[PDB]
């Protein structure tokens, strides 16, 4: 997957950039 | 940074942090007024922090300067992350000192096998989350285009290169975006994207700075 390396808080996958997903401690990855 | 070591305070003096409330990308100071970063780091209201080591704790070498202007590369593509580069002009010039110094631009691209330094305050776990207080460093080689393109079928453009280890275990990672990849004292790379962190056969992918030196020197002397 294409996931940019920015530090981004999230609550759901759809919060994230590109094909990052929202992982367990509330950050994209 | 996964797999890395602790650079030590102010030993990477061109490293800056882009802050909107909290640290979210790196960047590289390329003179007293301009920083380079990843275009996917764009946000309005960036504050740039220089002379940091411990991002939580004021050690008094720091300088905090707002961005006055951000210029995303004209051919940036947010779907493919192609042309993932951006320039930020500072609202005031920084003072250059022994902790705060700018990194040169390359005169040619660097070759496969050349060892580089990568830095940043991003995640140090390749499973899980652990975000460090102090700046971490990693030495990693530029990998071939072949090996890059096969790691990422379909996704590697001519503006990208792979650096790191096909074995896994050391790589940059979330919150390192926009930060430097420095080889032989020149800024060759910007931390851009990867599939996970430090995963076997999935090395990091970096913007290829040497393809942009003109556009940068152009933009800077014209804005």
């Amino acid at each position: 997957r294409v996931c940019p390396r920015i530090l981004m808080e999230c609550k759901k996958d759809s919060d994230c950039l590109a094909e990052c997903v929202c992982l367990e401690h509330g950050y994209c990855g | 940074i996964v797999g890395g070591y602790t650079c030590g305070a102010n030993t990477v003096p061109y490293q800056v942090s882009l802050n909107s409330g909290y640290h979210f990308c790196g960047g590289s100071l390329i003179n007293s007024q301009w920083v380079v970063s990843a275009a996917h780091c764009y946000k309005s209201g960036i504050q740039v922090r220089l002379g940091e080591d411990n991002i939580n704790v004021v050690e008094g070498n720091e300088q905090f300067i707002s961005a006055s202007k951000s210029i995303v590369h004209p051919s940036y593509n947010s779907n493919t992350l192609n042309n993932d580069i951006m320039l930020i002009k500072l609202k005031s010039a920084a003072s250059l000192n022994s902790r705060v110094a700018s990194i040169s631009l390359p005169t040619s691209c660097a070759s496969a096998g050349t060892q580089c330094l990568i830095s940043g305050w991003g995640n140090t776990k390749s499973s899980g989350t652990s975000y460090p207080d102090v700046l971490k460093c990693l030495k990693a080689p530029i990998l071939s285009d072949s090996s890059c393109k096969s790691a990422y079928p379909g996704q590697i453009t001519s503006n990208m290169f792979c650096a790191g280890y096909l074995e896994g275990g050391k790589d940059s990672c979330q919150g390192d975006s926009g930060g430097p990849v420095v080889c032989s004292g020149k800024l060759q790379g910007i931390v851009s994207w990867g599939s996970g962190c430090a995963q076997k056969n999935k090395p990091g992918v970096y913007t290829k700075v040497c393809n942009y030196v003109s556009w940068i020197k152009q933009t800077i002397a014209s804005n």
